[PDB]
């Protein structure tokens, strides 16, 4: 069972493939965060524009060398390069090619389509974004309804991202104690956004992965399927913790 | 104490 990232815009077709085991649980798509209704401007980077020439040459516009993304920043629609510009990734959808596919004791996984380089942009983490008080009513609910998945990415100093109701197929990435991918924290446009990013070459075919760094305060560990020599046995590792510090609450 | 449950934390 493999399934490409089109095929989660029919929701009825999409509802009905679920059905069929074919195709994973109805989530609501979303493009972006969102938020539960708390929701000059000029970060310009000092690239230099492209001539129309040196585009035809198959020059990058702000690459390696722009301020803006050297700081994990992306740059708006008034970047100096203008339509060239190519760190808005996140705001143009300039995902990999990747499926969705259902592994063997984890649930469904994501896997790449096609070679993906090193430092690839894979997909963007999106949820809703919670507060500690919505956190906390939404780990009763999750516990209450005896979910096995869970969904809560906890951004460093930040709000809980939860993608377990609205999300995007990032949402399907697995845990790995020798991972593949990694976080990327990035701002556009004032606010937080996530993103996974390739640490390798990851072949076409291979599933795509990240380390959770999971964090359980569940009372039953969940045993970690990542079949790595150095798999660290559960995803939470050896203990515990309290709720308010898994929220990330100090 | 839930039964199960979790976050992930980027670092
Ligand atoms: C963010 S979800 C990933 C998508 C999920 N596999 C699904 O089918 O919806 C994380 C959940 O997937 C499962 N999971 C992910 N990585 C795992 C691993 N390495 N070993 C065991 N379970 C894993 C656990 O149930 C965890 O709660
Ligand atoms: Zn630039
Ligand atoms: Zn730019
Ligand atoms: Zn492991």
């Amino acid at each position: 069972p493999s399934c490409v990232m089109d095929d989660f815009r029919d929701p009825q077709r999409w509802k009905e493939c679920a059905k069929q085991g074919k195709m994973p649980c109805y989530f609501d798509l979303i493009e972006e965060n969102v938020y539960l209704t708390e929701r000059i401007k000029r970060m310009q980077c000092e690239c230099t524009p492209l001539s129309k020439d040196e585009r035809a040459q198959g020059e990058i516009a702000c690459g390696e060398d722009c301020l803006n993304r050297l700081l994990m920043i992306e740059c708006s629609s008034r970047c100096p390069n203008g339509d060239y510009c190519s760190n808005r990734r996140f705001q143009r959808k300039q995902h990999a090619d990747v499926e969705v596919i259902l592994t063997e004791k984890k649930g469904w996984g994501l896997r790449a389509a096609k070679d993906l380089p090193s430092n690839t942009f894979v997909l963007e983490y999106c949820g809703e974004v919670l507060d500690h008080k919505e956190f906390k009513a939404r780990v009763k609910e999750y516990a209450r309804n005896k979910n096995i998945h869970y969904y809560f990415m906890a951004p460093k100093n930040d709000e809980i991202i939860d993608a377990t109701q609205k999300g995007n197929c990032s949402r399907f990435m697995n845990h790995s104690c020798e991972p593949n991918c990694e976080t990327q924290k990035w701002t556009v446009n004032g606010q937080l956004r996530v993103g996974f990013f390739t640490t390798k070459l990851v072949p076409s075919g291979s599933e795509l992965t990240f380390d959770y760094q999971f964090q359980r305060y569940g009372k039953e560990a969940q045993k970690c399927f990542c079949g790595s020599a150095n798999c660290r046995g559960y995803l939470g590792g050896e203990n515990r913790v309290s709720i308010r510090a898994a929220g990330g609450k100090m | 104490a839930p039964s199960t449950g979790g976050v992930m934390k980027p670092h």
